[PDB]
């Protein structure tokens, strides 16, 4: 007789979990879920210990653009005021070291023009703007298309992407970073390896990959600058398998496929090296999945700024290698780092008895604190030290009694 | 100088009428997170396909709160939808009677305390009362 | 093969190297398409990309209106038969 009973509970079960697949499944729910689980997923890999620190603003993209453009200049944004007034430019504060946007983008007009407000703000403050892009931004319905696409280079010529080509040219671009494919957060509901209590939940993803709880790789990137910041106090260790890019500890869900068994890679597609190479020429920062394992690794943090071409001669060639290093967010970061540093300890020698020649004796001393101009100084220790060379020129500005003009030029580690 | 970052995004399920910069951000870390997340105090009021029954016309509205990641649980989300949670509890009285945890007199208290709530269709109180055996 | 054909080219410099060959031939449409040929050519027999894609791109190389024809007939008799 039990044994009809135990039927019964197993209709019931059936019919339950098919509502709970609903419920799970949702957009909505499934957008608040992911915000949040993605949040603790970059909190809890940090270390509040190391002078590390996070701030949560609630911000919708419609709602960005309607402050953007209320505002008759970016100066008087809301979030420029949260951002770089109550920080950056307020003496006692401190600065905003990165802003992380939990967004998709297409290649709308609104988002274009969402990312060029944001690139503003980001080269005001001298503190990056980290996103994600949509699968649509390539023409596909998901990143699952990816190895379809026989050739993005051309595939970014037609008029649809005139917008974001210009974008891609303004000196603004070097505080943008676009990260590609998503990252799975959660594994699905399982009696053995993901139970619950009393109910006998086995959740139930169909075909469509979107059933998955995806999460926005932006977080990830952001762990890499924490990373390094915390063994560093300097954030360039964060393109590599080994130097810091790589991400450990994803999802896995090995489930049945055509009479074998297969996990769901924990990005929607397993980038090969050439392909990865093509987004990195598109300024796309692709978190590639080491195939057959639970690591992925970021290669390269190109930021959204396209390199410029000169005449080759060596002055030229010169030049190139300036404007690559501009567009490089791994040596833009040292370059904010050493902003905020300015800012906050010049402010303190305002008012003291300074000729040009003691602003560039001073100057000098404080600038060989993060110079490591040795031979051959211990590989990931230049870390902590990221220059080898670096010069301070100091004239005075004409025409009123005590302001100068100063230059400082770098030449950090490759 | 500590290294500060901004996580700006849609961390609710809808906007608020608050100027951008009026509304403040949040200092958030290990130690706090759960609490940060319970007084931000999360909420989703939305309508899926009504499963439960054999109507494509039939749909469940749902509104969903939340202050903790563990309230997204599928267990969280059956405590707080009634059509669900109805059911958790005749999958309850159905394992003890089969268990032979209760008697059929208790039995038949507990499913008719089950039946009674209001907010349930009579479609679903027949689909539970159909998995009763009939001893 | 013609003595009466002639080609006239309108270069342009702003530094030293733009007058290298790489410069020079993206100045001049006449060999740029045929780079670009170059380029389809060696990535098909490389096998870095597949027929039909080859097939699209050599049809975008060939579409120049600035070609002649000799020369369009000259580059695809380039292509591998397969």
């Amino acid at each position: 007789d039990k044994a009809l009973v135990d039927a019964m509970i197993a209709e019931i079960d059936k019919r339950l979990s098919s509502q709970v697949n609903e419920i799970l499944h949702a957009k909505e729910f499934q957008k608040l879920e992911s915000s949040w689980r993605s949040l603790k997923f970059m909190v809890d890999r940090t270390d509040f210990r190391e002078n590390t620190r996070v701030e949560m603003l609630n911000a919708s993209k419609e709602d960005l653009q309607k402050d953007f453009e209320d505002a008759p200049e970016v100066t008087k944004s809301g979030l420029y005021k949260l951002v770089y007034s109550n920080e950056y430019g307020v003496f006692g504060g401190k600065p905003y070291g990165i802003i992380s946007a939990n967004y998709d983008f297409n290649v709308g007009p609104q988002d274009m023009e969402l990312l060029r407000k944001c690139a503003s703000v980001a080269a005001m403050a001298h503190a990056p703007f980290i996103g994600n892009a949509a699968p649509e931004v390539f023409g596909e319905e998901s990143f699952l298309k990816l190895p379809d696409l026989k050739d993005l280079k051309s595939l970014f010529e037609g008029p649809q992407y005139a917008r974001w080509h210009s974008f891609r040219e303004s000196e603004d671009a070097r505080y943008v970073g676009l990260a590609l494919p998503r990252f799975l957060l959660r594994l699905p509901y399982g009696e053995k390896t993901v139970p619950v209590k009393a109910f006998n939940f086995t959740e139930d993803v169909v075909g469509h990959h979107e059933r998955y709880l995806w999460g926005h790789a932006s977080v990830a990137l952001t762990s890499r600058v924490a990373d390094s910041f915390a063994k560093f106090r300097w954030s360039p260790n964060i393109i590599g398998p080994q130097s810091g890019g790589a991400v450990e500890n994803l999802p896995l869900h090995q489930y049945e496929a055509m009479g074998e068994i297969q996990t769901k890679i924990p990005t929607e597609v397993m980038l090969t090296e050439r392909r990865e190479f093509e987004l990195s020429e598109e300024g796309f920062i692709g978190l590639v999945f080491r195939k057959d394992s639970d690591n992925a690794a970021f290669f390269s943090a190109n930021s959204t700024q396209k390199p410029r071409f000169f005449g080759n001669t060596p002055e030229g060639k010169a030049a190139e290698t300036n404007y690559r290093l501009g567009t490089q967010l791994p040596y833009m970061f040292i370059m904010t780092r050493l902003a905020h540093y300015i800012k906050v300890l010049q402010r303190e020698q305002i008012g003291s008895w300074k000729e040009k020649s003691d602003l560039e004796r001073e100057l000098n001393h404080w600038l060989s604190q993060y110079i490591s101009d040795m031979d051959d100084p211990a590989p990931a220790v230049r870390s902590r030290r990221p220059l080898r060379a670096a010069r301070v020129v100091v004239e005075d500005v004409e025409g009123q009694p005590g302001w100068y003009r100063c230059s400082l030029q770098v030449r950090p580690h490759f | 100088l500590p290294l500060k970052v901004l996580m700006l995004g849609d961390f609710t399920g809808q906007e608020d009428a608050r100027p951008l910069e009026q509304r403040a951000p949040i200092n958030v870390d290990k130690a706090n997170f759960n609490e940060v997340m319970a007084q931000q105090n999360l909420k989703v009021t939305l309508t899926a396909a009504d499963k439960l029954s054999a109507d494509p016309n039939a749909t469940m509205n749902v509104s969903l709160q939340f202050k903790n990641l563990n309230d997204f649980s599928p267990e969280s989300v059956v405590n707080q939808v009634p059509e669900l949670k109805k059911l958790l509890e005749l999958r309850s009285a159905l394992n003890a009677l089969k268990g032979p945890l209760g008697n059929l007199p208790a039995f038949r208290k507990k499913l008719q305390a089950l039946l009674a709530d209001e907010d349930g269709r009579k479609a679903l109180i027949k689909e539970l009362g159909l998995t009763e055996e009939t001893k």
